[PDB]
């Protein structure tokens, strides 16, 4: 019965909020990465190679 | 007696540098927001 | 390259709260490293008593 | 009348100046602590005095906030210090005291 | 409608930290309420992490405390943050009470009286705290203190033995003190909420002591950030203490394990009780000493009855200011004396300062208020 | 709160249907107003002082027709998003929000 | 309780304000600033200072008497 | 009932393996010369002879 | 005005246990909410008294628990009230959730 | 300034509440006695001699 949110306006709504939902996810990611010191993900970043090898 | 001695002073060094950066900044943040009030001007205009 | 400078920072990154956050998080990452090494080296110079001595004892392992 | 009265009057003037409400354009009655008798007297004030009293308190709280003070010429001068509240307060107390006498019998 | 204003949970937040009408002119001195808030949480958080390694048994009590500082990762800061935070909690507590006294804030009876209960509670809390490491000062402090209660006629011996769990400060006594030191700060918090509940019926007082309904501002940009700037200042003080001088306010003897046969020549409280300690020993009597010890704290409950001035604050009252500062100065004397042996000078000055404390609050300050009223023709 | 909430919504999430309504309300206003010798005479005089031309209805239509949601959220953003307002209050205004709060309602943390 | 709009009655008071983004956070900071602190100091020294020196004196004397007392010449 | 549960919780803070009090220490007098105060441990308390 | 209705502290009590409009037909099954309330306090109270003798060290943990049941005056009931109260807390918890499920209470 | 509560009515008030304040004190006493098992006070009561001597 979630057919209430299915139409052109809602489709326009979703798009208007995508760059924002996408940028919020970049915030969440880097934020998770930097806070746990994600070895796997971090080692690829040019500077911040404070784990030598 | 105090094995942590050195490491603590390294943190303490960092605590002083952080504070020296943070203290003025938070102060400026707070002054900026208090601006509205500090320069507010009042006037009393009664009838007659 | 000065009036337009903080203007660009605002235009490209501070306007949206999206970028604003992304920038301080990207900004927290680099800063941590620069402050850490930068302050270690200041703690390093005013001393020279700890593990500068390491070169001797070890290596013979 | 003479030497002595002026001496008590100058001691009072001295305390007044030291008290420093004058520096914030306040009048003595603007500084009174608000209990019921007082809350009622404020209520009974006429429109003009009531409005003037709010502006004074506001002027002072504002000054007190930025910890500044008024230029010396705008300080309230002692005995140019109208005690606007007194007569109202007095009557409110007198009214309460009568209620109190009746409550004893 | 909004979301903040209507939601059952958020309402409470909104009405307490967002839209709360606050006076536009409160100064630092009003910050100690939030700072006590921070100190309470800081004490609970570092307090919990210590409880994850601490042992409440005399056999391993000291050792577990040592185990924390050498072996437990970052166990040492946590331990010193705890120790120094307890002192920070008392500096803030004292500013707060003093601020209330100078400014007439005590006229909010329930708020203030609840505040007295909060003072007693953190005091009872910190005393039990200090015994936990089982150092020489922990044990002899525990001994000297509890034994005071033996001066209460006919009930005192049984009372002291009841809280001891024996005839001395032993095994039963340490474990006991752990449990009470764990539960007390939670109760404190529930009371701090009731404190804030009563405070909300009127809102805050301000430096002038004059009503501020005429000029209120939202707590929402102004006091959130001013409290923030202020907590940062509390952190500086605390961290300066812990990362540079962690024993400065501490007693080097509580580092020697408890010895029920070795009485140190020293024997004094933690600094925050030194004034009360000085008042206690100023009296050549067992009952009177503890009767006056108690009265030096419970007197805060008599203060609102001794308000005599027609103005609320001290901002406009010079004579009263002098008397107030003489109270603070007299309290330095009391702590200083309290931290000194009961030999020459010290006895008579600490004896007279005790009289002054009570002459000041009980007679001098009220009399000044009457005089001041009179000078103003009120 | 509601006023500001609407400006931001439009700054960020303006949808197409409402923009057609806006355009439609505007086409009606334009034409309904230019009814009678008096409003038109006034229109001619004022236009020439401000535009140097008389802008024909067909052109205003063209300019209106070109507006879609994207334009609204871009044009509203430019003028409203995170800008300082001029506020004027008169009467029983104890509850007029503080300036900082009105200023903080000019941007959104969602966005 | 409390709220805004139910506090008290106020009439005929205008309040001009300016946005925080249009003014400086530290106007005459050292210029007007320092004079004010000196003035605030003058206003209060005579009420704060004396009690404290009385202790300062009682402290140094108190210490001297004590230390000098644990010494002795004849008898 | 209230008495009883309250009394019991109150009583839980008294005795134990703390009924000890044996001691009755025998002290050799020739070990303490003239002018000296020798302290011993008696029933968990210091005893001066 | 009254005293119950107006006092900041008593209001809360009044609005929660005195004048609170309650349905006239709630049955036992509605009692488990107050019973969980009692179990919570019972767990805290006996829990505190146990903490006055319990040791958190592996060396003496069991022994301290034994010390409580033989030596500590009335230590045994306190210990069993604690243990059994934890079970009582779960019987009530389960009644409560079930009651909510049967009756549709979850719609809140 | 407690001279507000000094007069005939207050004097009448005090008397009307005496039997009650007195009986409340008897409640408090027996209540204290019975709850701590006050040896001194109890030993005089005929029955309740559950401490023999
Ligand atoms: C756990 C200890 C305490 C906490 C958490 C606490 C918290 C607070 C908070 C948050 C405020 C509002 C902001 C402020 O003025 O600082 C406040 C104000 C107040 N507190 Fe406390 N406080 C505590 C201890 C005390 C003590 C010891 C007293 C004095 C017996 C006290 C009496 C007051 C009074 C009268 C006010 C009103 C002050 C005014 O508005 O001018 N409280 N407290
Ligand atoms: C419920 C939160 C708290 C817990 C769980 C807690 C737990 C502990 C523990 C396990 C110890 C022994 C470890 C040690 O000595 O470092 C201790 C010591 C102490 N705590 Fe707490 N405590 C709490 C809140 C407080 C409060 C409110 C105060 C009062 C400011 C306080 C002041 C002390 C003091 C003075 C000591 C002894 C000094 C020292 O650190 O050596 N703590 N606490
Ligand atoms: C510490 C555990 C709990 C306590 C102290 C607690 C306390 C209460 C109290 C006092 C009531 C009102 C009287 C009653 O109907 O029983 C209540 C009702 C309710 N509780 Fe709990 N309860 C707890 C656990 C739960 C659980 C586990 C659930 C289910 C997830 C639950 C969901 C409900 C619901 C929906 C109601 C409304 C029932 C109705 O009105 O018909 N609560 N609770
Ligand atoms: C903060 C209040 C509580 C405290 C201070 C507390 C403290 C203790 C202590 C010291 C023990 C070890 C002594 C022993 O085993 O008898 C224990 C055991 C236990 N407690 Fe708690 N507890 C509290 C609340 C709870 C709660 C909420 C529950 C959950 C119903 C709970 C369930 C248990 C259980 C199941 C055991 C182990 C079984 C046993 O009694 O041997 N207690 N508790
Ligand atoms: C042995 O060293 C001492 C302490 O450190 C352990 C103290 O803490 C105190 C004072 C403590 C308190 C709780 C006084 C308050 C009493 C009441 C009734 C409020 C004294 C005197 C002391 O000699
Ligand atoms: C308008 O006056 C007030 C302030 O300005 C001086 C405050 O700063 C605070 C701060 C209180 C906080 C953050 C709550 C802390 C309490 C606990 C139990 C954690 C309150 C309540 C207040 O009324
Ligand atoms: C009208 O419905 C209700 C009842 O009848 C079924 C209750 O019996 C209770 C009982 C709740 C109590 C006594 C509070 C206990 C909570 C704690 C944290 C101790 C409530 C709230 C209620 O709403």
């Amino acid at each position: 019965m979630l057919t209430r949110f299915l139409g052109p306006r809602y489709r326009q709504l979703a798009r208007n909020w995508v760059p924002t939902a996408q940028l919020w996810g970049a915030v969440g990611a880097v934020g998770l990465v930097w806070a746990t010191d994600w070895r796997l993900i971090l080692d690829w970043v040019p500077y911040i190679n404070g784990k030598f090898k | 007696a105090e094995p942590e001695h050195d490491h603590r002073k390294r943190m303490g060094l960092k605590m002083l540098l952080m504070m020296g950066l943070l203290l003025p900044l938070v102060y400026a943040m707070k002054r900026h927001k208090w601006s509205v009030l500090k320069s507010r001007k009042l006037a009393y205009r009664p009838p007659k | 390259v000065a009036p337009t400078l903080t203007a660009r920072l605002y235009s490209l990154l501070f306007r949206r709260t999206s970028t604003f956050a992304l920038t301080i998080v990207v900004g927290a990452l680099f800063f941590e490293r620069a402050f850490d090494q930068g302050a270690d080296a200041i703690y390093e110079h005013i001393n020279e008593g700890k593990l500068w001595k390491h070169i001797k004892h070890k290596y013979e392992n | 009348v003479s030497a002595s009265s002026r001496w008590l009057e100058g001691i009072r003037k001295w305390y007044y100046n030291a008290a420093g409400f004058n520096k914030l354009g306040l009048m003595r009655d603007d500084t009174i602590h608000e209990n019921d008798d007082v809350k009622e007297a404020i209520r009974r004030l006429p429109e003009n005095l009531y409005d003037d009293r709010v502006f004074r308190i506001k002027r002072a709280l504002d000054l007190s906030m930025r910890q500044q003070i008024l230029p010396k010429e705008q300080w309230t001068k002692y005995e140019e210090d109208k005690s606007y509240l007194e007569p109202y307060l007095k009557e409110v107390i007198r009214e309460r005291k009568e209620r109190e006498e009746w409550a004893k019998k | 409608t909004n979301i903040r204003k209507s939601h059952p949970l958020m309402k409470i937040v909104n009405n307490a930290f967002i839209d709360l009408p606050a006076p536009s002119n409160i100064s630092s001195w009003w910050n100690f309420g939030s700072l006590l808030g921070i100190c309470l949480i800081l004490q609970i958080l570092t307090g919990l992490f210590l409880a994850m390694h601490y042992t409440s048994d005399t056999t391993t009590a000291f050792s577990s405390v040592t185990h924390i500082c050498r072996d437990v990762n970052y166990g040492w800061i946590i331990r010193y943050m705890h120790a120094n935070g307890a002192s920070m909690f008392f500096i803030c507590l004292y500013m707060h009470v003093g601020r209330g006294l100078y400014y007439g804030s005590y006229t909010f009876l329930e708020t203030w009286n609840i505040g007295v209960i909060l003072l007693l509670t953190v005091m009872a809390t910190a005393f039990m705290g200090y015994v936990l490491p089982w150092g020489q000062m922990s044990f002899w402090g525990a001994t000297v203190i509890t034994n005071l209660l033996s001066a209460i006629p006919y009930i005192g011996t049984n009372l002291v033995e009841w809280i001891w769990g024996g005839f001395s400060v032993d095994k039963a006594t340490l474990t006991r003190f752990f449990a009470f030191h764990f539960i007390l700060p939670f109760i404190i918090m529930a009371i701090a909420m009731v404190h804030l509940l009563f405070l909300h019926e009127t809102g805050s007082n301000n430096p002038t002591g004059i009503s501020s309904d005429v000029d209120k501002i939202p707590f929402h940009p102004y006091y959130t950030i001013k409290d923030i700037l202020g907590a940062l200042l509390l952190i500086l003080a605390l961290m300066l203490l812990v990362l540079f001088a962690p024993d400065l306010l501490g007693d080097p003897d509580n580092y020697t394990p408890a010895n029920p046969l070795n009485t140190p020549p020293h024997i004094k409280p933690e600094w925050y009780f030194l004034f009360a300690y000085a008042i206690l020993r100023s009296i050549p009597n067992k009952l009177g000493g503890v009767l006056a010890l108690a009265f030096s704290i419970l007197i805060l409950a008599l203060i609102p009855l001794l308000h005599t001035s027609k103005q609320r604050s001290m901002m406009f009252r010079p004579l009263s200011q002098c008397l107030f500062w003489a109270l603070v100065a007299d309290l330095l004397t009391l702590t200083w004396i309290g931290g000194q042996p009961v030999e020459h000078p010290y006895i008579t000055i600490g004896q007279l300062a005790s009289v002054l404390y009570f002459l000041l609050i009980l007679v001098l300050m009220p009399t000044a208020g009457t005089i001041e009223n009179k000078l103003l023709k009120w | 709160f509601v006023l500001q909430g609407q400006w931001m919504r439009l700054c960020t999430s303006a949808t197409e249907s409402e923009v057609l309504r806006g355009k439609n309300l505007l086409r009606n206003a334009l034409v309904s107003h230019l009814d009678g010798t008096t409003p038109v005479c006034e229109d001619i005089g004022r236009s020439l002082l401000t535009y140097g031309r008389r802008i024909p209805l067909a052109e205003w239509e063209s300019r209106i027709a070109e507006v879609d949601a994207r334009v609204v959220r871009e044009v509203c953003s430019k003028y409203f998003y995170d800008q300082c307002p001029a506020v004027a209050g008169f009467g029983p205004i104890e509850q007029l929000p503080d300036y900082n709060r009105i200023r903080s309602g000019m941007f959104w943390l969602r966005f | 309780g409390r709220q805004f709009g139910h506090l008290t009655r106020v009439r005929h008071v205008i309040t001009y304000s300016l946005s925080p983004f249009e003014q400086r956070a530290f106007p005459h900071y050292f210029s007007k600033g320092i004079p004010n602190v000196l003035r605030r100091t003058r206003a209060c020294i005579l009420r704060v200072a004396p009690p404290f020196v009385a202790f300062y004196l009682v402290y140094t004397w108190g210490t001297q008497e004590f230390e000098k007392s644990k010494r002795k010449n004849p008898a | 009932a209230a008495k009883n549960v309250v009394s019991q919780f109150v009583s839980s803070m008294s005795a134990s393996a703390d009924v000890l009090a044996m001691s009755k220490i025998e002290i050799k007098l020739s070990d303490i010369p003239e002018g000296k105060n020798m302290a011993f441990k008696w029933r968990g308390k210091p005893l001066f002879v």
